[PDB]
């Protein structure tokens, strides 16, 4: 058997990538993500097992929300929506809850309810180039290659506080699709230390036995 | 035996291609200065597209026209006699993102990469609060990487045993078709010595190493 | 900080035995230590680097071991031009530091 | 290269055309139009260059040091021979300079 | 190959300002570093500041303020100047080449110039 | 017209060619920076194959190829109104063997031909005693030649009346077929005014000329 083993079946996975939260009346409570395959590191060997990668993306967003202790007179809300807001790289950003880049044009966005499905969206391969890069030796800063920028997230309520404050978490999922693959290389060995660049301390090469025989 | 290219010969007698494939005044083999193999040794490593546009006419292209695609041969040997011994490990490894000293900075560029003369590698660690230096323990390789699996990319290993050189033929591996050479590596040269020089009194103290390169197809 | 010392202070021994000196430092180096040589009235020489690594024009009679905070260097057999001071070095982090000196009157 | 068996090593040939200066280092020679010459594969090397009534050098470098086994010594000598490769075009005899 | 020279004052006046100009030879700057080692007889051997061959300086603890090291690629020298020359700097001072075979370790010196401070 | 050659183009609309006889990246328009034409002018004179060895890529050929074998064609247009009069002499001499102001001596180099920026003629004659100068009065060329009998080479009229422009072209022409381009200038191209320039007030006080050349399969 091998189909297990494929480029496909090895990469259509999910993972809780990022897990944030935000208020409705802190005046700066919006949840705010770079996308990027670097956040966590389990998934960072599994991708830095090739050099270029070209896949689009599909993202589903679970939301939940819970009450924050208001004063008192029997506090009652309505059902709410959350706007989630994709900028591609090249865009306005928004610095407040209340700015100018939420009701701009060309970037798509979506709503949702609670109490329904979770939002799923997609978004294709969006490079001047042909392929991601996940190593790059060269400048422009040494090692960042800005052609491979695949765009923020955004998430904030959508409501106004009526009686008593909600705060809110979301943990965005994440799947590749249509994945090819190119150029392999070994696997990484030592830590992770910081998550722009490929850092590390010199460790040794597995552990010890006692003798030889 | 005794090939040509512009005005320059090599004179040879196996080979190894690429990943499956095969890839005007400036096809000539150029000669980087010959480096030193000891018996205590380290391993050396050249960025590829920057140690010929320091150099040669070819550089002369480069700052004429930065953005090109290149393609390149590389020829490798070392002249010993029989009475040595060791084992070297010729790899030409693609984009080669090494790892600074310091935990929070970046390398500078004059570690990075020495213009037509060999940075070497060391068999220990190196002090990280002094400056912008590459961490270059060996059996690390550098890249945060068990060495022993470096032979996934296009390898040649040279035995003094039996086997004296080494060829390798490396096509164009880049994402975007075209980009300036200035501020892009695509390639860089390894060579690491596994099983260290040694010899009986009375032989040569050292084996010299001398790499030769030469592009091919070369658009601007 | 990081300090280095250096252990005897000084020798007297005849021409030809197998003598040793050492030096401590206070925390690990990872074998970043190199010993230096330096006879009446000139510049030192470097003899061994990296604790074990030998320079090109020092004779096969010098070797040094050690790892971590505890290194040393052997002289297997002193001749006629062995005496002068013997100096060892880390070189880990700036701030670098040096030994104290030894010294050998060679009787 | 009338040395020993097992020594080799590596050697440039460079011609340094007329008008062109001569090289002054190792590295420049390559750059011009030369030969890299190796001692252990053949132990002979062809050089052709054309000659007619500064206006030319033919200096050669080391590429590396020579490499030998134990027990052989270590000098070891070059001889250089000459030969018309095609045939000249002489024109108007004259007598010789080389008399009393 | 020859090494590196220098060349100092040898002596001065308390409280004054120094330079020392170390030529090199035989080696280009963007390979190697060099090293400011005073060799005393009262202290001994230390070290004051070395400039990486990327043009970044470092210096020692006890003379952050006094030192400036400096260098050219092409004209190929090196000056630093010492400042306040006080009376314990009687010592001579050694210019020295690092980065033997990549390990940061002082290859060779120079000659070595004696200085003394005071009338 | 507007013929283009490398990287260069010039526009136009007659032609004279040689003795009958027709004749890579060199093969660009040269220009030199135009003379001024006043009324009391007397005449100019290029060296032809030492006025583009100082200045262009052809001249960076000259140092790395001397021998070499040429063929030339020239432009040479001038611009006024309709209401300026005048006419010049367009020449191209082959082999101007010109006499030193002083008798028993020789004109040196610097006086026989500047680089890329016209020697100038004289309607008068010159001291002797000096230094190494060029005989130039005009009403002998020169050459100690009748002026008027200068149409025996190949030439071109200007006449402002109807007249415009010029385009002379040179085969090469040399007794021995390879010869150094340092010590030997084959050609040499001549502006003489017969008419004087003249004009009523309030029109331009001169008249700007400007000269273009081309090489043709230039070999080495």
């Amino acid at each position: 058997s091998r189909s297990e083993s494929s480029i496909e079946n090895f990469l259509c996975r999910s993972a809780c990538v990022y897990y944030a939260t935000y208020t409705n009346n802190s005046k700066k409570g919006f949840a705010e993500w770079v996308i990027n395959t670097r956040q966590v590191a389990q998934l960072r060997r599994k991708l830095e097992l090739f050099t270029y990668l070209r896949f689009d993306l599909e993202l589903t967003f679970v939301i939940t929300s819970a009450q924050q202790p208001s004063t008192a007179s029997s506090v009652d809300a309505p059902v709410q929506t959350h706007q989630i807001m994709y900028v591609p790289p090249g865009g306005p950003v928004p610095t407040k809850v209340k700015d100018y880049a939420w009701q701009t044009s060309t970037n798509p966005s979506v709503f949702w309810t609670e109490g329904n499905a979770p939002p799923r969206m997609s978004i294709p391969f969006i490079s001047i180039g042909n392929a991601y890069s996940c190593f790059y030796d060269g400048w422009t800063v040494y090692g960042i290659n800005t052609l491979n920028n695949m765009g923020t997230l955004y998430m904030r309520h959508v409501n106004e506080a009526g009686q008593g404050p909600i705060k809110s978490t979301v943990r965005i999922y994440f799947k590749p699709k249509h994945v090819k693959a190119w150029v392999p290389r070994p696997p990484r060995l030592c830590q992770y230390e910081k998550q722009k660049n490929v850092n590390f301390s010199p460790i040794g090469v597995t552990t010890s036995r006692t003798d030889i025989i | 035996r005794s090939i040509t290219l512009g005005n320059s010969t090599i004179t040879t007698q196996n080979v190894v291609v690429g990943y499956g494939v095969w890839p005007v005044a400036t096809c000539r083999f150029y000669t980087l200065e010959s480096v030193q193999w000891m018996k205590n040794s380290a391993g050396w490593w050249w960025k590829l597209p920057d140690a010929l546009s320091q150099m040669g006419l070819f550089g002369q292209n480069m700052q004429y026209h930065y953005l090109g695609r290149t393609g390149y041969t590389i020829h490798v040997q070392c002249n010993a006699s029989k009475f040595h011994q060791g084992c070297l490990l010729v790899v030409c490894v693609p984009e080669a993102e090494m790892g600074c000293s310091n935990l929070n900075n970046t390398p500078e560029f004059s570690e990075l990469s020495g213009g037509d003369s060999a940075r070497m590698f060391t068999d220990t660690q190196v002090g990280e609060s002094n400056a912008k230096k590459v961490q270059t323990a060996v059996w690390n390789a550098g890249m945060g990487v068990g060495v022993g699996n470096l032979t996934i990319f296009p390898h040649q290993w040279i035995n003094l045993r039996t086997n004296n050189s080494a060829t390798l033929v490396m096509p164009y591996i880049n994402s975007v078709p075209m980009d300036n050479m200035f501020r892009h590596n695509n390639l860089t040269l390894m060579i690491i010595p596994f099983v260290p020089l040694n010899y009986s009194e009375g032989s040569s103290p050292y084996v010299p190493i001398t790499v030769t390169i030469a592009p091919m197809c070369a658009e601007y | 900080d990081i300090q280095m010392t250096q252990s005897p202070a000084s020798l007297s021994v005849s021409v030809g035995e197998t003598v040793t000196i050492t030096c401590r430092a206070s925390e690990n180096v990872y074998r970043n230590l190199a010993w230096y040589q330096q006879k009446q009235g000139k510049s030192p020489q470097l003899l061994v680097y990296a604790a074990t690594n030998l320079a090109d024009g020092v004779p096969s009679r010098f070797s040094g071991s050690g790892s971590g905070t505890q290194y040393s260097l052997k002289i297997n057999s002193l001749q006629s031009e062995d005496f002068g001071s013997y100096f060892c070095q880390h070189f880990w982090s700036p701030v670098f530091t040096f030994g104290a000196g030894t010294k050998l009157e060679l009787k | 290269f009338c040395g020993s068996a097992m020594a080799t090593g590596k050697f440039l040939l460079a011609y340094s055309p007329p008008g062109a200066g001569v090289p002054k280092n190792r590295k420049d020679a390559m750059l011009g139009t030369h030969v890299i010459w190796d001692v252990g594969l053949q132990s002979s090397c062809v050089l052709c260059v054309p000659w007619i009534s500064a206006a030319g050098y033919v200096t050669c470098w080391y590429q590396t040091n020579i490499v030998v086994p134990a027990d052989v010594q270590s000098s070891c000598d070059i001889l250089c021979f000459v030969s018309a490769c095609n045939d000249f075009s002489v024109r108007m005899l004259k007598d010789t300079p080389f008399i009393r | 190959q020859v090494q590196l020279k220098q060349s100092g004052p040898g002596l001065v006046q308390p409280s004054q300002s120094l330079s020392i100009t170390c030529t090199v030879s035989g080696f280009s700057l963007t390979n190697y570093g060099v090293h400011w080692v005073r060799q005393s007889p009262g202290k001994g051997l230390e070290w004051l500041g070395v400039i990486w061959r990327g043009g970044s300086t470092d210096y020692n603890a006890a003379f952050m303020s006094r030192l400036s090291i400096t260098k050219d690629n092409s004209k190929s020298q090196v000056f630093f100047k010492m400042n306040s020359l006080q009376a314990d700097d009687t010592a001579i001072y050694y210019c020295a080449k690092g980065d033997y075979y990549g390990y940061d370790a002082m290859d060779s010196w120079g000659q070595g110039t004696s200085v003394t401070v005071s009338r």
